[PDB]
RNA sequence: CCGCUCCGGGGACAGUGCCAGGUGGGGAGUUUGACUGGGGCGGUACACCUGUCAAACGGUAACGCAGGUGUCCUAAGGCGAGCUCAGGGAGGACAGAAACCUCCCGUGGAGCAGAAGGGCAAAAGCUCGCUUGAUCUUGAUUUUCAGUACGAAUACAGACCGUGAAAGCGGGGCCUCACGAUCCUUCUGACCUUUUGGGUUUUAAGCAGGAGGUGUCAGAAAAGUUACCACAGGGAUAACUGGCUUGUGGCGGCCAAGCGUUCAUAGCGACGUCGCUUUUUGAUCCUUCGAUGUCGGCUCUUCCUAUCAUUGUGAAGCAGAAUUCACCAAGCGUUGGAUUGUUCACCCACUAAUAGGGAACGUGAGCUGGGUUUAGACCGUCGUGAGACAGGUUAGUUUUACCCUACU
RNA sequence: ACGCGAUGUGAUUUCUGCCCAGUGCUCUGAAUGUCAAAGUGAAGAAAUUCAAUGAAGCGCGGGUAAACGGCGGGAGUAACUAUGACUCUCUUAAGGUAGCCAAAUGCCUCGUCAUCUAAUUAGUGACGCGCAUGAAUGGAUGAACGAGAUUCCCACUGUCCCUA
RNA sequence: UUCUCAAACUUUAAAUGGGUAAGAAGCCCGGCUCGCUGGUGUGGAGCCGGGCGUGGAAUGCGAGUGCCUAGUGGGCCACUUUUGGUAAGCAGAACUGGCGCUGCGGGAUGAACCGAACGCCGGGUUAAGGCGCCCGAUGCCGACGCUCAUCAGACCCCAGAAAA
RNA sequence: GUGCGAAUCGGUCGUCCGACCUGGGUAUAGGGGCGAAAGACUAAUCGAACCAUCUAGUAGCUGGUUCCCUCCAAAGUUUCCC
RNA sequence: ACACGUGCGCGAGUCGGGGGCUACGAAAGCCGCCGUGGCGCAAUGAAGGUGAAGGCCGGCGCCGCCGGCCGAGGUGGGAUCC
RNA sequence: AUUGGAUAGGAACAGCUGUACUGGGCAGUUACAGCAGUCGUAUGGUAACACAUGCGGCGUUCCGAAAUACCAUGCCUGGC
RNA sequence: CAUCAUUCUAUGGUUACCCAUCAUUAGAGGAAAUUUCCAAU
């Protein structure tokens, strides 16, 4: 798909509808001192081998790309997940589509 | 699931050496003061056959020179040594066959037999029937010779150290073909059950990694890892190459 | 004589103790979906949408029919304005069937991303203008439905906003599909709660909302082989017979275009059409899986007629001879061999003729064991392999009657 | 080391072709990607985090088939046709060489020809575009041997005619 | 203009069918409340208090409500509708009734067809089927025809035939 | 072929100076042995001996599940589930 | 162990079951400054925690708080009773 | 300068006869001429439809950039 | 009309700091040789 960088849509802190600046939404490293990954290691040393499951049967080739809005206005820079439907390829701002444009 | 033959024969029990009839180990005589700063003389007392060993042993008779005792030797016997013969033996003693000096004080080019690896273990190179090692070069830094080995390994070694001049007695029996399975039967009753060689491909394949199928094949290939594990380590283990051995 | 290592060869390395990485079917454990006109192979009827089936509420099945789906869209979302489309007719330099320009007809015959259906004309389409209601937040409800989730949806309410003069309209796509629990991870939010004797500070743990995904789509973490096989079962299910059925096979009618020098019908009968049979194969799964001995032959009886010969006859395109068609007809015959395990076929030779069949595809406590069809082996192809092969090859235990009946 | 251990093939004879792309095996670490603990260095109040470094192996590069194994398809072409030495193209790591063959290996198939028979899906001898032959996954042979598997002939005979 | 069609065509368009309504929670005045809605004690809703019982189609019937709960979750058949299939005692659906769970009379004999459902008995009477004899009942002076077969015909499901 | 016999009997065969036959002693023990290799043999047991225990192992699968009368009386369908 | 039904005792409580005191009796009886304790009498939030009717009349047509008195809803249907 | 189509261009073949390339011939190839064979066609005969008779035109299958050694000439044979 | 250099002013200019340059991070794009063009690249 196409998302603009720009977005005038409400901030939660604000109360209000603010410009927001528009990033696509990655993952963080995983924390080695989570709860989880600490439980998870004191679990899978020793022997007994592989105590939780590994998937595999892998379906889905597309994820549901995230926005992450972040306000503008630099009292409040409160910031919030905006998920949208699956789509393949995606930009930021790339080249609006024209008309009475010849596609050559 | 079954363990393989080879692994079977390190436990013994059947696959040892049959060692009734084995006439004594074919020792070089004990390193002393006759051996060390001149020689002590010996007679031939009878070349004799071992059991399982292709050359012949003699037992040779010095006399001991700290007792009134007589002491008897077995040494692996060089070609054309003969019954009331005197084998001599020390660092004074001349270069003649049947006649183990130490390999310093010989020149370079001389044949060796039955010769200690490191000096004092009473002779452990060449030693098996018509095999000999030559020495090709000395070095009084370090007092170390290098020894040309029956297999063509060039080994250095520790100069003090002995052996009997000449090739080994019984030598190119490996030139006549046994004719016949009864022959090679009697040979290996001799030395220890081996002998009736069943190849892997003909056994089944729980007990030899190359058994099974409803053709007679290996079907993975026959050289393998030297860090593979017993049981599997079958076939041409650690393989540098293969085939017809074309050159040198 | 004097001594401090018994002499010699190594030597701060071998090596051992402990961690760490790699290798590790040599061993260990375990797995190797499901549906299914038997299983497998193949498909997905496994999650989901359209028209039909569906019998004019709704609901309704099959590996039913015709299809579609795992997306796509910063506009193809949101308003507002102005326009009218497909196609046709008539004209117009170059200009032709098709470029562009006008005028006329134009109920949608176009278009609305995609499947199909529905819907749609001062629009829901086309072209522009501004935009981010695709935002924030409680509940209620509908759809599937257990009246549970999920997804999707509908009406509100509270905010904040866009648009337009305004009425309004908008919390994604004109409607009907395009999707995801717990656990874990990750991000986001608040001068948030707890980090346990108190205090500060990192840190961790919570609360709330998104995301990373389970397509077997209410969501295990998973390869084969067995002919060396085992167990619990199953006639819920295949491999015989028997049933039903008769596509296919076989056999027989009907009509009459033609064949037959002539002449539809002596003998034939195309284009069509009605049957019969169960000596073919299918189709099915009813009986049998605490077992009905699963090919052929040999032997031996009986039975059928759809008659090859023989008895009696009718018709011929019947002069005789030989041969054809048909009738009453199963009394009596229907052989000896080469090759093949063969049923089948084929040939030789004899013959009045060398018809076709049934009886659990008659007949293994009647035989035989050649073939298939265990375990041994060889080959070819296939597989990394164990192994596989209605692919050849060779070797491979044929049990019991003295019971009842039947018959003698 | 004329030894021990591990494999394949299977006497003699005569041979053993081509392929190192794949899969192993093996040799090399001095231009070096990936790489663990420890160690080192920095940042921080510290836990910690980050960076450099960095063994074997893997990657990269040689070797090796008597290691596992593998060893093409399509057109046109001789002055009767048939065949096609020759040519053209596609194409591999190499395209099956010497041999052998409807073999215990050939689906089609009871192949075609000859021979054996009165008659032979059997047998032997040939022919090979060989479903799917082939060279120590050994090829071709082969005297002697065989309670091996076939076919024919002589002799013999109740196997049979056909039973007593 | 004319011939012939459509499960995935349709202007029309049934029968059978599916909702709802057929009163006291109704009707009827009158006042009160509201922050909702507003030109307007407008609109709407919510409260109090009065007055109206010919109980407002037929027929039948006492209803309401809550706990705990087994077995079951292989079904099968038939009329009509209906899908695949040449068909099937085949496979799959709809509606209702059966069988399963169920005897009984009749269909000679049958799980399901027809009649009819069952405590143990006497009398009476029927259903569906019958009434030569087996075998209860036509042994009526039953009515009118039809038919001759050297393969007669003879009673739902049902157990054997067509074109000609 | 309910045997003489849980492998025997007859004829007929293979071999019979050698990888010959054989008695005693001795070694190897169960995922072990031993195997001129047939998954053969390991005490009538072998594609993992036998014995005791864990153990009354588990079984969505078979089989059975014991007196009488009285009343009421089914389902083989829905949704989800390796 | 749990759920529900039923019977009995006591009832905002209830219960000694553990402990103790005094042939059948290893019973029965008793304790109350032996109710420790269980379950009930209070919920809700992850947690810090918080934790279960009001109206009217006056002192200053509307006041933060002074006092005053009555004070644990309403509609509809409801066996019984009046 | 990678490339990617095209289409520009080379190739392997062409049912028989007749004539021309020669000093003269055996063959080709090519030019061609007439039938075949393709293509249209109108009658003649239909119940069918598929032929028949006659007239008028008429190569294919491959390979991009070629690439072909030499090309249509290869041979045999007569010079006192 | 266009651009640069100059000073004069203007209620104007952040000074722990402005701008041209040096650099890296944030986007848009070709003529020709090669022909016979096409749309690329």
């Amino acid at each position: 798909v196409n998302v603009p960088k720009t977005r005038r849509t409400f901030c939660k802190k604000c109360g209000k509808h603010q410009p927001h600046k528009v990033t696509q939404y990655k993952k963080g490293k995983d924390s080695l001192y989570a709860q989880g990954k600490r439980r998870y290691d004191r679990k899978q040393s020793g022997y007994g081998g592989q105590t939780k499951p590994i998937f595999r049967k892998k379906a889905k080739t597309t994820k549901k790309i995230v926005l992450r809005l972040e306000c503008v206005e630099p009292n409040c820079r409160s910031k919030r997940m905006l998920a949208i439907k699956r789509c393949k390829h995606f930009e930021l701002g790339g080249d609006k589509k024209r008309k009475g444009q010849v596609i050559q | 699931g079954r363990v393989i033959r080879g692994q079977r024969k390190g436990a013994g029990s059947v696959f040892r050496a049959h060692v009734k009839h084995r006439k004594g180990a074919a020792r070089l005589r004990a390193v002393d003061f006759a051996e060390r700063h001149g020689y002590i003389k010996g007679i031939v007392k009878d070349i004799i056959h071992d059991p399982g060993r292709g050359a012949p042993l003699a037992k040779v008779v010095f006399r001991d020179p700290y007792r009134f005792k007589k002491r008897t030797e077995l040494f692996i016997a060089a070609e054309g040594i003969h019954t009331g013969q005197f084998v001599y033996c020390g660092k004074k003693a001349q270069l003649n066959i049947g006649n183990v000096l130490p390999v310093g004080t010989m020149p370079e080019g001389t044949i060796v037999c039955c010769l200690e690896e490191k000096p004092g273990d009473r002779g452990k190179l060449a030693r098996a029937s018509g095999n000999y090692a030559t020495v090709i070069s000395h070095n009084p830094e370090t007092k170390k010779t290098r020894v040309k080995l029956p297999s063509g390994s060039k080994k250095v070694i520790s100069s003090a150290n002995r052996a009997v001049v000449g090739v080994v007695a019984g030598g190119g029996r490996i030139d006549k073909p046994i004719l016949k399975a009864g022959r090679a039967y009697h040979k290996y009753k001799a030395k220890r059950n081996c002998w009736p060689r069943v190849r892997g491909v003909a056994m089944n394949p729980v007990e030899h990694p190359f058994g099974g199928g409803n053709h007679q094949h290996i079907g993975k290939p026959s050289t393998i890892r030297r860090d593979a594990p017993a049981g599997r380590k079958v076939g041409l283990i650690a393989a540098r190459r293969t085939g017809r051995l074309r050159g040198t």
